[PDB]
């Protein structure tokens, strides 16, 4: 579907792959991103980030790009290759809405 | 960095001085000092757009790259002192801290 | 303070800050710059942006909002430097400083 | 001859600037002129000038613009009706005439900002 290989101890490009199409800015969206554990890496809520709901392996150790929505994930380590799925919903008064997920595969060479 | 501003000033009948105070990206933030030392006003501005001070201060500033006017009110005799202007370079980083060796403001001199 | 890492490791540049006024990264804008007035990594008003990052740091650091420090990875033999964390307070007035500490870097070749 | 006044002055906002020049005494009865220079870009012009006794009131013959009184190493004076274009390096220069030796002093000048009228 779409795998990346990173190396031990280097840093890997989790894309969201997202195409933003009715334009929204970063702070009516929520983005956020999880392992095969349904752990969380990093989020991106209304607009600034919130590390509320944060596992410890991946705090300190990643970075978002609001540029390609992408978010670099740090210092590999031998457990990290898996499968990762971005998600995107839409804070809506309403309620949020679920308007992405993609999902990107990680082997970590060694 | 580098802040120079006008070597003498003279405020006028009223209480009215203004000096030129000028630094060497974007919002920059004028705090006007005192010769012990303390702080006379200070704001915060684009990159040019009229000062603020507060509202019940004693300062009215503009700029426009490079420089800002200040004008210092209803001063008196015993105000005159060398009113040192700094400059600091807020936000986007890098940083940067620049000092005047101030403009000497001679009001000893009421109507 | 003085941090010792080894070449092509990683090296932890603290902001040693320690939040008096118990304030979040939004009303607040955290950087940190070198020996030349370059810049690392910016984290503004809550978010991180790269706007004014500078080449040889962008893509090797990130954040640690919980130690308020700064991990810049894959260590270089130039990074042996000086690097200083600061912290202004956006408030309505306007941006004012709160907070700046150095930090020496000696890369262990 | 030192001769040394007030760093820098400002006359009050009718014209009256009033400056302290005191000079190195002389050690028997005697005789000193004051004389009151002034500097422009740089041209150099007699402001005012007087001759007085060891103690007394400065008497302004000249009708100037100058009213000062003494009392050892130093005559107080008092220049009149300044504006705006007056400010300048007053110059006070010290001579001490009779009974001889002579003695020329000069000031570096103080400093009279008057550039502001009512």
């Amino acid at each position: 579907m779409l795998k990346i290989q990173a190396y031990f101890n280097e840093t890997a490009d989790l894309p969201c792959q997202f195409a933003n199409s009715q334009n929204q800015s970063l702070s009516e969206l929520v983005v956020f991103w999880q392992d095969q554990e349904n752990l969380v890496l990093n989020e991106v809520y209304l607009g600034k980030e919130k590390f509320d709901s944060v596992h410890s392996k991946y705090m300190g150790r990643t970075s978002f790009d609001s540029d390609s929505w992408t978010l670099r994930l740090h210092n590999l380590q031998i457990k990290d290759k898996g499968l990762y799925q971005c998600i995107i919903h839409h804070k809506k008064p309403t309620g949020m809405i679920r308007i992405h997920q993609m999902n990107s595969e990680l082997s970590v060479l060694a | 960095m580098h802040v120079a501003q006008p070597a003498v000033v003279l405020a006028s009948s009223r209480g009215i001085a203004s000096f030129v105070c000028e630094y060497a990206a974007t919002e920059v933030r004028v705090t006007v000092l005192r010769q012990q030392v303390t702080e006379v006003c200070a704001a915060t501005y684009m990159m040019g757009n009229e000062l603020t001070f507060l509202d019940d201060s004693i300062c009215t500033g503009t700029s426009s790259g490079n420089q800002v006017n200040l004008t210092i009110q209803g001063l008196r005799a015993m105000d005159t002192g060398l009113y040192i202007c700094k400059v600091e370079l807020m936000y986007p980083p890098p940083y940067y801290l620049g000092i005047g060796n101030g403009t000497q403001i001679y009001v000893i001199d009421p109507e």
